């Protein structure tokens, strides 16, 4: 294909609230004054951020600002805040196709702020269906380097689990994670006690929280 | 005044089946902007498929879909349609309707989620998840549903602060996924809290009251 | 000598226009305004209405050691613009001229505008000839506009939108109106304080039972403008431009808030407004908003309380000078 | 009776390729005659018609500019604070207030108020007279298209060629490819009249930062009042013995008096034919100030058999004259041509004498009679001015006694110097 390329490159480092940020976005071919920015949020639908290469879309705050050379554009934003953390993606429209960028995303730098932990049992419910499933959750910390490990009686379980995580939040600039150790009734019956371990670089001692049955 | 669109239509169709999918805008002249549609993959970049003009005699699409993709627009009752043919799967993406300027989209829809697989619906269930002090948390829990997405909310969705909601994970043709909620020790179990689920294609709407 | 300048079209056209000028003159002392006589020479027929005694309430204030001390009588004036009901709307049929001013005063002196109306045949007649106040002589100079439709507006010519229906260049012209106290025996169509609280207001005031209307004048030459005509875009722009500059659109020190009895024989206040001193700015006449029958109020040194979102207490002005965009073509 | 006045003829050995830049109101008429390199007496005609450029500006509505009056007042109160009591300026379409709270000392006091750090002084910079005085719209994108019709022997096809898009037929291709253009996006193009009379260009058109006396400081946007802040700071000026009265050193002049003073800095352009929708701006330029870049090519396999069967027979005949052979005046002929053979067909008429041809007329002929008039410039006194098709012409001709954005291209030899000052 003979189409140009845009080139956004992503992975870029955390930066403090409060600071200027700028987020470059290279083509392969000059579009002189084409080029759009966009913005989506994490789960949201993306927002017409600047058009024009210079003209604030209507509804975006004055601290946005875009320029650029030759085939080399920049955005500028000035005193970061927590809602603005998202991906953000740059358009040419000066000869068909109009194509999209990579896609940067920014990520606040916030102070280290401990897990909060949670164990959950499996309901009655549940129970009914045959199978058990023990839920851990660990809310509103950072970095988004964390580690989970379950243990049965004191023997580790490393197999069977289902973990997901959360982007950062736009409030407060937190990570979250969900943990689901998925089991049968017929093993479920066996054991007594189940513990949700995590490590974190808040504290070099693990956090621990089990219950028994 | 405000402009607001919304797009219908999507959800599960079969490896080489059809499918139509419409979007309602309101809050502006229908009839005199370019109209677009633009899809995106789960993870991944934004992708224009197709445009269309004022009246409908010029309709722009991709050089993949040849003739797949039929765009059509309703000037009287200020709606945009998309007619889709045999799909593969790789056309498993969300959908969003676009007011297109010739160049930049200014306005974006809610989008719908269009699925291309060879599997069945299932029916989601939804598990409380009791306590097992200070600030009490607690879960809900929509284990094996088909396909995405659903909707968790609570008491009618007027507890939108300390809520976290958890993406999803794939386990061979079945999704899962957990909410979790925070309030005062005060409040629970004092006063009701209710878990709201809202499944689409298998029309599930399950409210569970979380006791102890 | 001040000059008068009014603006000739180059026909009369359709019969009932009027021709307006005003001029602002020199500060004059309190104790000569209640002898100011308007004198004419010039060759039109005064309306005699204005020249009579008029009952005002004076509410005049004084440094004291809140701060102020405020007092009111009741005196009768002669020659403001107290323009009884239908004599400018039916002036260019009758022919008659309205010759009469405002004042715009502080403590200590005041500044009379002198407001000249009348026939569009004047223009015929005269090239130009004097009015005569006080001490001051007043050059009205009659001239032909430099336009062939419209009107000079911002050095610009103009012709407004003439149609009664719905369909343009945008030109803001002056507007000049005056206040007219008029009665019905029945209901509230002439509760013109009501018309100014709907636009402005949150919540329900008890009573403000002023009747009377705006008649006005647009540009330096049109037929009059009643105000409220409810389906008039014109008139919408008027109370709108009214409501938020209620003194009139174009140094003054502000002392504070001050309170009075008018008439002076009320046992309690029924009038505030903003004591000043220094160069008059505003005009220092209006009426009581809360009386059905006109109560009449001259405030030298004091801004009467306009504030249409204020419930008690308060005033519409005698004359009002503002601006309003028009849709037309500029040629 | 036929004069040698034909076309431009080229042989057919190779590919036909042609590279054009038409200005912006400008429109061009190309004809040959195309050769078949294996016969002399096989010829076949090559019409080319361009219209004018089409300017498609999706716009933003700015909304309406206002200007507006300076002007300053002050309040003083002897107790109490700055924000307990009202101000008349308060209440304005634009206000900026500036208040010395708390700082009443002695110096600065009236004879009044025999006090300290008790005052208030307030300062109040409103504007008046806000009336509108042009329209202001941004450019978002912007696009152009130009209406091209070919006739090659019997065949006709037209189509509006835009930027992505080219008439491609099964012997000729026109492409629109590159665009010169006055304009791009992020100008604002304000209308001060109404829209035929043109306007002005503007590109540092304040958005976030407004200030008094900037271009589109007061804006009427359709949600409300849009008012800037001043270019300037606030004293306290005071006597003694005199209530403290308050200056202001800075801009007094709106943006646009400042604008009218020096108006002749800035960009003009004119319209022609405007539409103006909700979201476009539609117009066309009449300052040749856009330069479009169009590609032809032919190719040399027209199968010269299939476009000769049944050709388009084209008669005619000069029937009235109006005007002067001299270089000035000018005059306009009256044609009728009759087109046989063909239900419509594409040519070009010509007012032709003995010599030279002053004129031309491009007109898509249907089949029957057909009216066309041709103004021409020149000729001399025993000019007998006559209707030409290419080669055949009227049988009479006419004598008289005593530019227009068309471009005429159809290779034809014109006359040396024999023709000059004759
Ligand atoms: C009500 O408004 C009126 C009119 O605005 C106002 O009265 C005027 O005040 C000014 C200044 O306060 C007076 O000006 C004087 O004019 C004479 C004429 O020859 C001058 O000679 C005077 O000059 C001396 O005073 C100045 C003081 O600063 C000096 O700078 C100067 O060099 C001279 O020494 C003087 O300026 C004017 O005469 C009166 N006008 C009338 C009509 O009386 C009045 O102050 C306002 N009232 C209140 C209570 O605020
Ligand atoms: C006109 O009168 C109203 C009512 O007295 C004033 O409105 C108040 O203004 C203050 C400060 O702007 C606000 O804090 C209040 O909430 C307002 N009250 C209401 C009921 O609206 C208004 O400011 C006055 N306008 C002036 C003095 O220009
Ligand atoms: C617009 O037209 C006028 C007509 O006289 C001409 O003088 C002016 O130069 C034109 N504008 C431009 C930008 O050429």
């Amino acid at each position: 294909t003979g189409d140009i390329v845009m080139t956004q490159s992503p992975a870029f480092p955390p930066v403090s609230l409060g600071d200027t940020v700028t987020i470059t976005c290279q083509a392969s071919q000059s579009v002189y004054k084409n080029l759009a920015w966009y913005q989506q949020k994490p789960g949201k639908s993306p927002r017409l951020l600047i058009f024009g290469m210079s003209s604030l879309a209507d509804g975006v705050p004055s601290r946005f600002s875009a320029s650029g050379s030759d085939k080399q554009y920049s955005l500028k934003i000035r005193g970061l805040q927590p809602e603005d953390a998202a991906i953000y993606y740059c358009q040419q429209h000066y000869i068909a196709p109009y194509t999209f960028g990579a896609g940067t995303r920014l990520e606040i730098k916030r102070t280290d702020a401990a897990p909060t932990v949670s164990i959950f049992p499996p309901s009655s419910e549940q129970l009914t269906s045959g199978g058990a499933s023990v839920v851990c959750f660990l809310n509103n910390f950072y970095p988004k380097d964390i580690n989970v490990k379950w243990k049965i009686d004191g023997s580790e379980r490393q197999n069977g689990v289902l973990n997901s995580w959360t982007d950062q939040d736009s409030k407060d600039s937190t990570y979250s994670m969900s943990s689901t150790l998925t089991l049968t009734k017929d093993e479920y019956e066996r054991h007594n006690s189940y513990t949700c371990e995590a490590t974190h670089k808040t504290s070099t001692s693990p956090i621990v929280k089990s219950f028994n049955r | 005044g405000q402009v607001q669109m919304k797009e219908s239509g999507g959800g599960l169709v079969q490896p080489g089946k059809s499918l139509k999918l419409s979007c309602a805008a309101s809050g502006f002249t229908f009839s005199d902007f370019w109209m677009s549609w633009v899809r995106q993959p789960s993870g991944k970049g934004l992708e224009w498929v197709a445009r269309i003009n004022t009246n409908g005699d010029t309709t722009h699409y991709t050089d993949d879909m040849k003739g797949r993709f039929t765009i059509s627009r309703d000037n009287a009752k200020t709606t945009l349609y998309l007619e889709m043919s045999p799909l593969k799967s790789e056309d498993t993406a969300m959908y969003y309707c676009t007011r297109d300027r010739l160049g930049p989209f200014d306005y974006w829809g809610q989008g719908t989620t269009v699925t291309v697989s060879s599997a069945t619906t299932k029916g989601p269930s939804v598990y409380p998840l009791a306590p097992g002090n200070s600030m009490v948390t607690l879960g809900c829990l929509v284990k094996g549903y088909f396909p995405e997405p659903v909707t968790v909310t609570w008491n009618s969705g007027s507890l939108s602060s300390g809520v976290h909601t958890f993406p999803a994970v794939l386990q061979s043709d079945l999704y899962t996924l957990s909410s979790s909620v925070t309030v005062p020790s005060s409040t629970w179990p004092s006063q009701t809290v209710t878990c709201n689920v809202a499944h689409p294609a298998s029309s599930t709407k399950v409210d569970k009251k979380i006791v102890p | 000598t001040g000059e008068l300048k009014i603006e000739c079209p180059h026909t009369i056209g359709l019969g009932q226009g009027l021709v307006i000028g005003s001029v602002e003159l020199p500060p004059v002392p309190l104790t000569q305004v209640e002898s100011l006589k308007l004198e004419s020479s010039c060759n039109f027929d005064l309306h005699t209405s204005t020249s009579s005694q008029q009952p005002f309430t004076k509410w005049t204030w004084e440094m004291k050691s809140t701060s102020f001390q405020t007092k009111s009588s009741e005196i009768n004036l002669r020659g403001l613009c107290l323009v009884p009901p239908l004599v400018i709307e039916t002036a260019a049929r009758t022919r008659k001229t309205i010759a009469c001013f405002d004042l715009s005063c502080n403590q200590t002196a005041c500044q009379p505008t002198v407001f000249l109306i009348g026939p569009i045949q004047t223009c015929i007649t005269t090239k130009s000839c004097l009015l005569g106040l006080g001490d001051q002589r007043i050059q009205v100079n009659y001239e032909k506009t430099y336009c062939v439709s419209g009107q000079l507006v911002e050095g610009v010519c103009f012709n407004p939108v003439h149609t009664m229906a719905l369909s343009y260049d945008i030109v803001t012209v002056m507007v000049r109106c005056f206040l007219i106290a008029k009665k019905v025996s029945t209901g509230d169509s002439m509760k013109l304080e009501k018309s100014f609280e709907t636009l402005v207001q949150k919540t329900s005031c008890t009573g403000n039972g002023f009747q009377g209307y705006y008649i006005c004048l647009v540009g330096s030459s049109s037929e009059p403008l009643y105000i409220p005509t409810l389906d008039d875009y014109r008139s919408a722009e008027v109370l709108s431009r009214m409501a938020f500059a209620p003194h009139g659109e174009d140094a003054m020190r502000i002392i504070g808030k001050v309170t009075g009895k008018a008439p002076s024989t009320e046992s309690s206040d029924t009038i505030q407004g903003v004591a000043f001193s220094g160069n008059p700015l505003y005009t220092s006449t209006g009426v009581l908003t809360a009386k059905d029958d006109p109560v009449y109020i001259w405030a030298p040194g004091i801004i009467m309380e306009g504030n249409h979102s204020v419930c008690d207490k308060k005033t519409l002005p005698l004359t009002w000078t503002g601006f309003i965009p028009l849709p037309g073509e500029i040629e | 009776t036929d004069t040698a006045h034909g076309s431009g003829i080229i042989p057919m050995r190779t590919d036909l390729e042609l590279d054009f830049s038409l200005p912006s109101s400008a429109s061009y008429t190309y004809r040959r005659q195309l050769q078949n390199p294996a016969n002399e007496q096989e010829k076949i005609p090559f019409h080319l018609q361009i219209s004018k450029q089409v300017i498609h500006a999706e716009i933003q509505h700015l909304g309406h500019w206002m200007d507006g009056t300076f002007n300053l007042k002050t309040a003083f109160h002897c107790y109490g604070s700055c924000e307990k009591y009202a101000y008349p300026w308060q209440t304005a379409g634009c206000f900026i207030e500036k208040d010395y709270e708390y700082e009443s000392g002695w110096g600065c006091n009236p004879p009044d108020c025999p006090g300290v750090g008790t005052g208030c002084t307030a300062c109040g910079v409103y504007l008046d007279k806000l009336k509108s005085v042009g329209k202001a719209f941004k450019i978002v994108s912007l696009r152009y298209t130009r209406k091209a019709c070919i006739q090659l022997g019997t065949e006709q096809t037209c189509k509006s060629v835009d930027s992505n898009d080219c008439l491609v037929t099964t012997s000729v291709k026109v492409c629109l490819i590159g665009t010169v253009s006055k304009f791009q996006p992020s100008d604002t193009l304000l209308f001060l009249g109404p829209l035929e009379q043109g306007g002005l260009i503007f590109k540092q058109w304040c958005t976030t930062t407004c200030q008094f006396g900037d271009p589109g400081d007061i804006m009427s946007t359709p949600v409300g009042m849009k008012c800037p802040e001043l270019n300037g700071s606030f004293r306290k000026k005071c006597a003694f013995a005199t209530t403290p009265v308050c200056q202001f050193d800075g801009n007094t002049l709106s943006g646009y008096k400042r604008m009218i003073a020096t108006k002749d800095s800035f960009q003009s352009f004119n319209v022609t034919e405007p539409h103006i929708s909700a979201s476009s701006l539609e117009w066309i330029d009449p300052d040749s100030s856009l330069r479009d870049h169009i590609n032809v090519i032919v190719g040399r396999d027209l199968s010269f058999q299939d476009l000769s069967e049944t050709p388009c027979q084209v008669d005619l005949a000069t029937t009235s004259i109006d005007g002067a052979w001299g270089s000035g005046v000018g005059f306009n002929l009256v044609c009728s041509v009759s087109l046989t053979e063909c239900s419509t067909f594409l040519t070009s008429i010509k007012a032709c004498d003995s010599a030279m041809c002053y004129g031309s007329t491009t007109a898509n002929l249907l089949r029957g009679q057909n009216t066309v008039h041709i103004v021409g410039k020149g000729g001399h006194s025993g000019s007998k001015f006559m209707c030409c098709h290419d080669t055949k012409c009227s049988s009479t001709g006419l004598v008289a006694a005593a530019d227009s954005d068309k471009i005429f291209d159809d290779g034809a030899p014109e006359c040396g110097i024999s023709c000059w000052f004759t």
